[PDB]
């Protein structure tokens, strides 16, 4: 979808969770809700990711 | 006009997709009245 | 001349088979393009300053203040109509915008042209150009040997 | 249409047996709602209000 | 250019300052007994949405275009494109609402005056104001066209410096 | 009020009425579906890939 | 909700709450109209 | 008749009679004006035509 | 105070009808119109019956205090102080009534200014005097005059 | 949608939820503003206070 947040994680700190959640915490602060935050929210993710979590 | 009910009849196959298209509809709303988080 | 509607009466019927160019006559009080939202007064009528520039004229104090033709550093509104069995005169004030046919100053009426700046004369007729922003928007129509008209809009003071 | 088409009887008949889309799961109940349209473009109108 | 200016991919993004768009309602505080008037303008020369417009006649009508404070007739508030008719305030009214300036560095309070183009500038440039033009809020730009709040009663006496 | 599902409701597979036959036993048979309506607003959706070269 | 100097700074707070208000219910709200601002009062009419 | 004010039922009728006269003008000329001149015509939409324009 | 309310013991008799209307509680104007526009604004002091200007600067909204001459914003016709608010007819709108003036000099057919005060004095010119300067009490004085705008 | 004007039950309903919004702000913080920044705030009447002031 266009006009998201996108965020990037190096391949230097493909294995690198400190790194991958510092990026997220970068997204989740650029993130935009407005008067609309309090909802619930949904996350996916892939084996790899689940696993390093 | 659903499949699920057993004493619809279609007429044609315009009623039988609409009957599709309601019985997909009813399915959706039965699996988010079943689901929990 | 001195009367909205023509004092002598008519010898024949009207055609009314035309629509064209109908609005000419004198006896059209009031604006061509008129607002529902327009602030409109009445006054004791001093003389006849009917389609002219009004303003306030006193007495001594036994009466009440009254309207006359006028202009300059004194004017006050624009007369509209006049019931003559009561004497009174509809006034526009000078506050609120106006557009409609005014009596012309019988004094170069044919360099009047649209767009040309008008101003008010010390007796209520509207000159070639001060202080008041009135803007023709038509040329001069002549009605008697020394009467003529012309489309005028006038939108408060400079 | 039943008595004709043995192909609509046997969809009509079997049409239970498919799964539910896990799709579904990634939407709120409300997300989602039905339009009527086969193939083109839909334009969807956002009205807001403001105080000046 | 224009006012309602498009289909998009996604949809744009409290109730503060919402206000701050090109197309939003001209006039701040409405009023009953607000006298409106409808006049064409030219399609190719000036566009006069929010700006102040003066009467030009032509000769097959009366139009109006972007003028200066000197021979202004009054503030355009409306524009309907399909007919190109303006609908204008005159000057004779109240006015307390955006318009369209060009300095982007206009600062509450101060004293305003409109150009050649019908345009808010600062009443410093050095021609003689006419009319009592007051900023009521600090501009603003929508990404470009700089809008400002400003409050317009009547003309002025004696024109300023 | 942020992201809106709007599908098709023929989105789902839908048997066509066309039906292939011949002097054979074997038949064929068509079934149809709708791809398309997602609708998001201007950043509300976080992606994050983590590149791995 | 960063860790306390595997407690967290809201759920100190809430103990803290909990001492005074004789161990009742601590709710917490997010609200976009505050600005740098913390609010505490109790739901006692 | 000093005031030219007339009953609301023969003003309307004198009113529609000239709005049918400008329209059947319109509708043969393809312009719309008061005068006899033809001059300080209403500037109109593209796309309307009469029969002799 | 526009009404300065205050209990009596006796009633006061009040039976002629004429020289009952030149009154500091008299609000709002002789003549009015339908038509006329009124705003509401905020006020500090009391610009009632006075010459009124807008003054702009925690950063709070413009408000409007007794004043005039190059800062003249309107006149100030009826005022309600528990809301602290006043109702302003705009100078683009020609009003008529009884204002106040500086001194008893004011008289019939005198072109008046609304000075830093907002009062009216003698000689841009803003009203025209209709009648003479009336002492309601003390030094205030009311003469009706008829706003027209500035010059 | 180029004269952005709407039927009367949809202006009625945004108008009250913009109103809403607004008493909630008022009722949270006790000023009225509809600026960012917080200023040119609706001077109030005493006794009229909120949980903020």
């Amino acid at each position: 979808m266009p006009e998201q947040i996108k965020e990037e994680v190096a391949s230097g700190d493909k294995d690198k969770m400190d790194k991958i959640f510092e990026k997220i915490e970068a997204g989740l602060s650029k993130l935009e809700l407005g008067d609309e935050f309090s909802t619930p929210m949904m996350v996916i993710v892939d084996p790899a990711t689940s696993l390093k979590l | 006009a659903s499949l699920l009910d057993s004493n619809f009849v279609p007429i044609n196959f315009t009623e039988f997709v609409q009957a599709i298209s309601n019985t997909y509809k009813q399915r959706r709303i039965q699996f988010y009245e079943n689901l929990k988080r | 001349a001195l009367m909205k509607n023509p004092q002598q009466d008519s010898g024949l019927l009207s055609n009314s088979i035309d629509f064209r160019d109908q609005n000419l006559i004198f006896s059209n009080s009031g604006g061509v393009c008129t607002s529902s939202k327009d602030k409109i007064e009445n006054y004791p009528a001093k003389g006849y300053p009917y389609k002219r520039g009004v303003k306030l004229s006193f007495g001594d104090g036994t009466t009440e203040l009254e309207v006359e033709a006028g202009g300059g550093d004194d004017l006050y509104g624009v007369c509209s109509d006049i019931d003559e069995f009561s004497g009174m005169a509809t006034v526009i004030p000078i506050t609120n915008n106006f557009t409609g046919y005014l009596t012309l100053k019988k004094d170069g009426q044919n360099g009047v042209n649209p767009g040309d700046k008008l101003n008010f004369n010390q007796h209520g007729e509207l000159e070639k150009v001060k202080s008041v922003n009135a803007i023709a928007l038509s040329k001069a129509h002549k009605l008697t040997e020394d009467l003529f008209i012309v489309l005028a809009s006038v939108f408060g003071n400079r | 249409l039943f008595d004709e088409n043995y192909y609509a009887k046997a969809v009509a008949n079997i049409i239970g047996e498919v799964k539910d889309p896990i799709m579904y799961k990634w939407f709120s109940p409300d997300q989602i709602e039905d339009v009527d349209l086969q193939m083109g473009y839909q334009k969807t109108v956002k009205w807001d209000a403001f105080l000046n | 250019y224009s006012k309602s200016m498009i289909e998009n991919k996604v949809f744009s993004s409290c109730f503060k300052s919402k206000n701050e768009r090109v197309d939003a309602y001209s006039f701040a505080c409405s009023s009953y007994t607000d006298k409106i008037e409808e006049y064409l303008y030219d399609p190719a020369n000036s566009f006069p949405y929010k700006r102040g417009v003066k009467l030009v006649p032509k000769e097959n009508s009366i139009y109006v275009e972007v003028g200066a404070d000197t021979d202004m007739y009054g503030i355009c508030v409306d524009v309907c494109e399909f007919s190109c008719t303006a609908y204008v305030l005159p000057i004779t009214n109240n006015f307390e609402g955006y318009l369209v300036t060009r300095n982007p560095s206009i600062k509450i309070g101060e004293i305003l005056d409109i150009n050649n183009n019908g345009v808010i500038i600062k009443a410093g440039g050095g021609p003689p104001t006419a009319i009592n033009i007051y900023a009521l809020s600090d501009s603003f730009t929508i990404n470009s066209i700089n809008l400002i709040k400003v409050a317009i009663f009547g003309n002025r006496g004696l024109e300023k410096t | 009020e942020l992201i809106k599902f709007k599908p098709s409701k023929y989105m789902l597979p839908t048997p066509n009425e066309q039906v292939d036959k011949d002097s054979t036993d074997v038949a064929h048979s068509y079934i149809d579906f709708v791809l398309g309506g997602l609708l998001a607003t201007r950043k509300t959706i976080l992606q994050v890939n983590i590149k791995q070269s | 909700v960063k860790p306390y100097a595997c407690e967290k700074w809201e759920d100190v707070l809430i103990q803290t709450i909990k001492a005074i208000n004789n161990r009742e219910d601590v709710y917490i709200e997010t609200s976009n109209l505050l600005k740098h601002k913390i609010l505490i009062y109790p739901l006692n009419s | 008749i000093n005031n030219n004010l007339l009953p609301f039922a023969q003003a309307y009728k004198l009113a529609s009679s000239e709005i049918i006269k400008l329209i059947n003008h319109f509708v043969l000329t393809g312009t719309v004006s008061i005068q006899k001149d033809g001059k300080n015509q209403k500037r109109l939409l593209p796309n309307m035509y009469g029969l002799l324009n | 105070m526009k009404n300065p309310q205050h209990d009596a013991s006796l009633l006061s008799n009040s039976n002629e009808f004429r020289d009952k209307n030149v009154e500091f509680f008299a609000s709002g104007g002789t003549r009015t119109s339908k038509f006329d526009k009124l705003e509401n604004h905020p006020f500090l002091g009391y610009p009632y019956k006075r010459g009124v200007k807008r003054v702009i600067q925690s950063h709070y909204e413009p408000h409007v205090e007794a004043g005039g001459g190059e800062d003249l914003y309107g006149i100030c016709i009826d005022i309600d102080e528990f809301s602290k608010t006043a109702t302003i007819v705009p100078i683009t709108n020609n009003f008529e009534g009884y204002l106040v003036a500086k001194d008893s000099t004011v008289k019939v057919k005198d072109k008046l200014i609304f000075n830093k005060d907002g009062a009216l004095e003698k000689v841009t010119i803003n009203a025209t005097a209709l009648t003479d300067a009336k002492q309601i009490s003390n030094e205030v004085y009311l003469v009706k005059v008829a706003v027209f705008g500035n010059k």
